[PDB]
């Protein structure tokens, strides 16, 4: 469906103005007829974007109500009402058991539904942001007259007019223009104004001057044009549809959840029906056969687990909110940890998005300035008298000014009225020479010649601030070579000197080096005009050369670039040390893209492209073995004629990849290419041209300050302070939460065994029921909750940023090793500790373990109010039941006591508690509150009716203590083996 | 005692409940203290 | 295979065999020590049987015994359980001076055979003739229910003293030696008739205290036969038999705590 939109567009900028009118039945001068425009409206439809059909929240909520655990809990809830119905008909049961348990279980499903619904959130308003880029109104020429109309009423063929400050209402063929410049950052991510004129200037319509696009704005001048595309058919309207239309897809974390749901659901249905038939064979009435099944359901399903996961995710997202990293989708909290490839935009993401002075060439020396936002570098020069001469030209031969009321904000961050290069120079001098306004007050400008297309220079004449002179100084800047052809002397370390071929060659060298760094280079020179030839009232003519512009003194060079953000180089290296592959994907030109790649460490030192090898060896590129080149730089124009299989080979064959001059669909294609190889991919960006890629990414991260509204709609995560170091933190947090989820899951599952085994022995042994159904829910929904959550606050056991990204095909959240430990080893020890306390309670009340076998028949018989114990005493029905429920209560408390040790062992997968310590305060809180809850549930009056919880005698609490301790020792010995031999036996069997 | 051994079939479940609830409360307070050591 | 290789499948079996073996051996060990802390003659706790339960022979479907007099197999179900109990009180079962003893044919005081020790043989229990149960196949019309006080080791059932007012106000009040049992329904549409030891409507105190199964096997607890020769027919009659005493109490939950709940209906 969207495969059409993933392709490069076709256009009609090649046609003549006249020819273009024939195609759209239009007038170049009079414009369309009121009738013809209305006709075309009904024909083509409105100049608007329609949002894609969404899934209502209704269906979204209910889709969770049927996912493995909820299905089993539904079967339980209904099976409760089943047994209740069968009762209400047969023998009038005045009880509330099956009825209430059926109500409780149905509530558990609904509430669990809210948790998973909260986790599976999708806040997407892509198409809405795009719609915000179409103006409310447009100016059209109809019947030879200009009028404002609803922009939706704009059709292909009419004559539109735009001017500085307004949004392009539709894709236009420029037919007339006067000084028109446009901001195409929507399509390129670059905000430098692009001229628009009627002349065709490139075969590529996205590069030609005679096309203006919807989603962009006119920055200055005026233009008229013929509408060629409207609504969804515009270049960026298609990007809108592509972006808004892209299928979301399941996250890595989501896939893991479903996976263990299958496992646990599997064992649940297995043991469920395996013992349902095992009971009927033993001659159990279907009346009972279902009651046992309900218990089996409740025992096997970890009722509180899915909600635990959600809370652990939420708590991890809260910590990241506190580092200026907003998470829109709870699952995106983990994806960053599983990320193996980052596709990053350059401008406004890796870079500050601001032309900044990078180097200066004066005194036959290359000086480097500090490009960082917060200025974390050092000085270059202050002493040289040459510097002050260059500094003066940079301030004086400059027409840029700071906007009013910025004195509060830092120099480099403040808004400037002017072109990017003049702003850069302004901020450079203001920083290291103080107020520039002061320099422009001490040296009043009397005449100037602003930068001309033809002159290729800008000159200014000022009254020298010096009192002993107060004469006229000439300054000029422009193209380095043009400035050179106008110089005779060079200000070396203070004093001038003739411009010999020697210094002239050093100039060329300096010029070539700075240009090689991808930096824009300017020349600077001045000339102190002779006093006798220029009186204090001498008039200077700016129109006609009234003053010399030759034999001037060359002062120096200055170079500039849109520099990396301070934290970016280090963040890139850190991603790469964690084994994450970092690719650059930018709409910017290749020379600039490549230079920043080396600056931030995308391309490491020494690595070459095929073009680099060819130039170094002075040989044809076809003569170069492409396998000798680990780095590559792909232009979008070449990308366009490559198949995906060939794109896949590029991705496979290079470690250091730069995709430059890419369109928005091309970014999507590169992302998909990476994913196709089985990689989890993150995208980082800030422009509307990142929207499709951000949507398709497993996780999209947008910049918060510099980011466009669209990009932040398309993302899963926002960096609110533009701190790229947050990606590094995000991946670290993502890995940590992945491990801690394992700990929390094992902990929760472990207590399933002591809830399952009592029901089994109840059938096979014919003893009184050791633990009840209600009692199970008091564990999974009550006591285990806070402890399970607390594992989310566990510190790393080792340097997680030192390991490679997990293999999502092999490294699962819940594997066989977890089940073996939780179900086969620790849970089994917990089961016994439960049974022990059960036998203790009964034996101390007169029913010794031996006489318990095959007694349930008489025990449950409501009409036998005289059962004989081991000592020959006789018990009524309600009397023995009180002891039985007291058994449920102590078995319950036994679970809590054995979960104490389990909580401590689940703390660490490898390390010892004596190494990791007990610095998790939430965990300790869990221990205290868990025990408080259990005690309250046993001793609070009335709980014997609502939950069948009975007061325990002090000695009862200590039954499971020896089992709780064996768990601690056992797991500590086991992990001691793991560490002592990384070989594999204990490791490959039990290492979560 | 002999025929007056009524105490043999008696248990102070009332005190046990009072003590049990005291303990539960104090464990609840202790937990808050440790948690609130930083929020 | 599914998971691993044969070598791995073996090792995982050798482990869980030794592992579960140890766990079973430990579980058994903790059961040993538990038993080691317990007496053979007396349970550690008795507060959960404390107030004695009162149970009868007619096995009630739901605290009810409804049947038809004009039908044979209508009551043959209740006669099965009635027989089961009384079959134990046979004279052939009580033979010789061992381990039985002839006790007062009239309600007497308690009998202490020492302590709950094995320092003596089987503590000798009082004989009880089912022949003390006058009038009661059993009552084919108007049932002859048999009551019973639940056995509790070392329990001395103490009758109420005639200090103040009483339900069966002072009638045949053998204050010193009889634990009374008065059945009731207002709703007085019946005819209560009690049979027992010495002809009294109670339990003779000479059968106490019970020394337990280990120290007193073949021991016999006193019975109290109750006959309802009601002149009514074809209606559910809720009859409650209540025992009175210092050590006797009741509960709204446990409807068998020192009392009966019988729903007789001679639907004939
Ligand atoms: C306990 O006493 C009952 C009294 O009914 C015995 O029942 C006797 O059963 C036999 C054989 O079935 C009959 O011939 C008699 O008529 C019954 N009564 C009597 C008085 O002998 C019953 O057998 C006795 N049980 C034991 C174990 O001795
Ligand atoms: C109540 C009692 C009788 C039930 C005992 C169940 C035992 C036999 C179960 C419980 C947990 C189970 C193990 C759980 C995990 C694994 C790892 C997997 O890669 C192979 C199977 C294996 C090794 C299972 C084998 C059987 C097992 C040990
Ligand atoms: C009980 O049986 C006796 C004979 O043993 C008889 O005289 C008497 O009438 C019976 N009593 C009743 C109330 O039927
Ligand atoms: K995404
Ligand atoms: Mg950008
Ligand atoms: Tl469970
Ligand atoms: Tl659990």
């Amino acid at each position: 469906l969207d495969e059409l939109k993933k392709e490069v567009s076709m256009d009609d900028h090649k046609l003549s103005l006249d020819e273009l009118h024939n195609k759209y039945g239009t007038d170049l001068t009079r414009g369309l007829t009121n009738a013809r425009a209305k006709e075309i409206l009904a024909r083509d439809g409105p100049n608007s974007l329609t949002p894609p059909p969404t899934t209502p929240e209704w269906i979204k909520f209910c889709r969770q109500l049927f996912g493995g655990f909820s299905i089993l809990l539904w079967i339980g809830a209904i099976l409760c009402f089943l047994a209740y119905g069968i009762q209400a008909a047969t023998e009038d049961e005045p009880a509330n058991d099956n009825l209430y348990l059926g109500v409780v279980l149905s509530t558990v499903v609904i509430v669990t539904g809210c948790f998973s619904y909260y986790q599976e959130a999708k806040s997407s308003r892509i198409m809405d942001s795009f719609k915000n880029m179409v103006p409310q109104q447009a100016l059209v020429i109809r019947d030879g007259e200009k009028s404002t109309i609803n922009a939706e009423f704009v059709v292909a063929g009419d004559l539109v007019e735009v001017k500085g400050g307004d949004r392009i209402p539709a894709d236009l063929r420029i037919i007339s223009a006067h000084g028109c410049k446009v901001d195409n950052s929507s399509l390129t991510g670059e905000s430098e104004p692009q001229t628009r004129s009627p002349e065709f200037s490139s075969e590529n319509p996205l590069e030609t001057r005679n096309i203006a696009f919807f989603s962009t704005n006119c920055v200055e001048g005026t233009a008229r044009g013929v509408v060629v595309y409207t609504g969804d058919r515009t270049v960026m309207g298609r990007i809108a549809t592509l972006a808004s239309g892209l299928e979301v897809g399941r996250t890595p974390i989501a896939i893991e959840i479903e996976h263990f749901i299958h496992i646990i659901t599997g064992v649940a249905v297995f043991l469920g029906v395996s013992f349902f038939i095992l009971s009927l064979i033993l001659g159990y009435s279907w009346l009972e056969a279902v009651i046992f099944l309900i218990g089996i359901i409740v025992a096997n399903v970890p009722e509180g687990l899915l909600a635990t996961v959600t809370v652990c995710l939420t708590l991890t997202a809260k910590r990241m909110a506190r580092k200026n990293c907003l998470v829109k989708n709870l699952e995106a909290v983990e994806t960053l940890g599983s990320t193996s490839t980052i596709c990053s935009d350059k401008t406004g993401t890796l870079t500050q998005n601001r032309m900044t002075v990078a180097h200066m060439w004066f005194d036959n020396q290359i000086h480097e300035a500090d490009t960082t936002e917060n200025q974390s570098g050092a000085a270059f020069d202050k002493t040289s008298a040459t510097w002050s001469a260059l500094s003066r030209i940079a301030a004086l031969c400059n027409r840029a000014v700071f906007q009013a009321g910025q004195d509060n904000v830092p120099i480099l961050k403040r808004s400037v009225a002017g072109d990017a290069s003049e702003s850069a120079l302004l901020k450079c001098i203001e920083l290291c020479c103080g107020s520039v306004q002061g320099m422009r007050d001490r040296n009043p400008k009397i005449v100037e010649i602003p930068f001309n297309s033809t002159n290729k220079y800008q000159l200014s004449i000022h009254e020298n601030e010096k009192s002993s002179e107060s004469r006229y100084l000439l300054v000029m800047k422009g193209a380095p070579e043009r400035i050179l052809d106008r110089c005779s002397t060079i200000l070396l370390n203070g004093a001038e000197e003739p411009l010999k071929e020697d210094m002239k060659e050093a100039f060329q060298n300096a010029y070539l080096e700075l240009g090689g760094l991808g930096e824009r280079v300017l020349g600077f020179c001045h000339f102190a005009l002779p006093e006798d030839k220029y009186n204090e009232g001498y008039p200077f003519d700016a129109d006609e050369p009234n003053f010399p512009t030759t034999d001037l003194c060359f002062v120096g060079l200055m170079a500039m670039i849109d520099p990396p953000r301070a934290a970016v180089p280090d963040a890139v290296g850190k991603c790469r040390s964690a084994g994450i592959k970092v690719i650059m994907v930018t709409g910017d030109h290749p020379i600039t893209a490549k230079a920043i790649a080396k600056g931030v460490g995308i391309i490491s030192e020494g690595n070459e492209t095929i073009e680099d090898i060819a130039a170094r060896l002075n040989i044809p590129i076809g003569q170069v073995n492409p396998r000798d080149a680990k780095a590559c730089v792909v232009h979008g124009s070449d990308l366009k004629d490559l198949s995906t299989e060939v794109l896949d080979d590029i991705l496979h064959y290079h470690t250091e990849i730069v995709f430059a001059r890419t369109s928005p669909q091309q970014k999507l294609i590169i992302v998909e290419g990476c994913q196709r190889q089985g990689a989890i991919v993150a995208v980082t960006g800030d422009g509307v041209n990142d929207s499709p890629a951000l949507k398709k990414a497993d996780i999209g991260v947008a910049m918060g300050i510099s980011g466009s509204d669209v990009s932040k709609q398309a993302a899963d995560m926002i960096l609110l302070d533009d701190n790229f170091a947050s990606i590094v933190t995000g991946v670290e947090e993502g890995r940590l939460i992945f491990d801690n989820l394992k700990k929390s899951i094992a902990y929760t599952l472990t207590s399933n065994i002591p809830e399952i085994t009592p029901f089994l022995v109840f059938i096979i042994g014919n003893v009184p029921l050791p633990l009840g159904t209600v009692t199970i829910l008091c564990i999974d929904l009550g006591t285990d909750m806070v402890p399970a959550i607390s594992l989310a606050y566990e510190q790393a056991e080792s340097d997680i940023m030192k390991r490679q990204p997990r293999n999502p095909k092999t490294d699962k959240l819940v594997n066989e090793r977890l089940i073996s430990m939780a179900y086969g080893q620790i849970g089994m020890i917990q089961a016994l500790g439960g049974f022990f306390s059960y036998f203790v309670i009964l034996a101390e009340n007169g029913f010794l373990p031996m006489d318990l076998i095959g007694k349930r028949v008489r025990w449950d018989d409501r009409w036998i109010s005289d059962v004989e114990d081991s000592f020959g005493q006789q018990w009524t029905y309600e009397q023995r039941k009180i002891v039985e429920f007291t058994c449920h209560t102590s078995f319950f408390i036994s679970i809590v006591v054995v979960q104490w040790a389990d909580l401590i062992i689940c703390k660490t997968r490898r390390n010892s508690i004596f190494q990791q310590g007990m610095k998790n305060k939430i965990l300790i809180f869990g221990l205290f509150e868990e025990t408080a809850l259990a005690a309250f549930l046993s001793y609070c009056p009335g709980t014997d009716v609502a939950l069948r919880m009975y007061p325990l005698k002090p000695s009862w609490w200590f039954c499971a203590f020896p089992y709780s301790l064996i768990i601690f020792l056992y797991d500590e010995m086991r992990r001691f083996i793991i560490r002592r031999s990384p070989g594999g036996w204990v490791e490959q069997e039990t290492y979560y | 005692e002999g025929p007056d051994n009524d105490e043999r079939f008696t248990y102070d479940y009332y005190r046990l409940r009072v003590v049990g609830l005291i303990v539960a409360a104090v464990l609840c307070v202790i937990g808050i203290i440790i948690l609130l050591a930083g929020k | 295979f599914l998971g691993r290789t044969g070598s791995s499948w073996f090792k995982i079996f050798l482990f869980y065999l030794i592992f579960y073996g140890c766990l079973a051996g430990i579980f058994i060990g903790t059961i040993q020590v538990l038993l080691l802390t317990l007496s053979d003659f007396e349970p550690k706790y008795q507060d959960r049987v404390a107030p004695p339960g009162l149970s009868h022979a007619p096995y009630a479907i739901k605290t009810e015994i409804s049947f038809s007099i004009s039908n044979p197999k209508s009551y043959e179900s209740f006669v099965k359980s009635m027989h089961k109990l009384m079959d134990l009180y046979n004279e052939s079962s009580q033979a010789g001076n061992s381990p039985f003893e002839d006790c007062s044919d009239t309600p007497a005081d308690y009998i202490k055979r020492g302590d709950l020790d094995d320092s003596q043989g089987q503590k000798k229990a009082c004989r009880f003739s089912r022949m003390w149960l006058k009038n009661c196949g059993y009552a084919e019309g108007k049932p002859c229910v048999v009551a019973k006080l639940n056995r509790i080791i070392g329990f001395y059932p103490k009758p109420l003293k005639n200090t103040t007012d009483l339900p069966e106000e002072l009638q045949a009040n053998y204050n010193q030696y009889v634990l009374p049992l008065r059945c009731a329904a207002r709703e007085k549409i019946g005819s209560i008739e009690y049979f027992g030891l010495g002809g009294y409507a109670g339990f003779p105190l000479q059968y106490y205290p019970y020394y337990g199964k280990r120290l007193q096997k073949k021991y016999l607890q006193p019975l109290l036969a109750i006959q309802f020769t009601n002149l009514t027919q074809n209606m559910e009659l809720r009859i409650e038999c209540k025992v009175y005493g210092e050590n006797i109490d009741y509960s709204e939950k446990d409807r068998f705590r020192g009392r009966f709940e019988v729903k007789i209906e001679v639907k004939s």
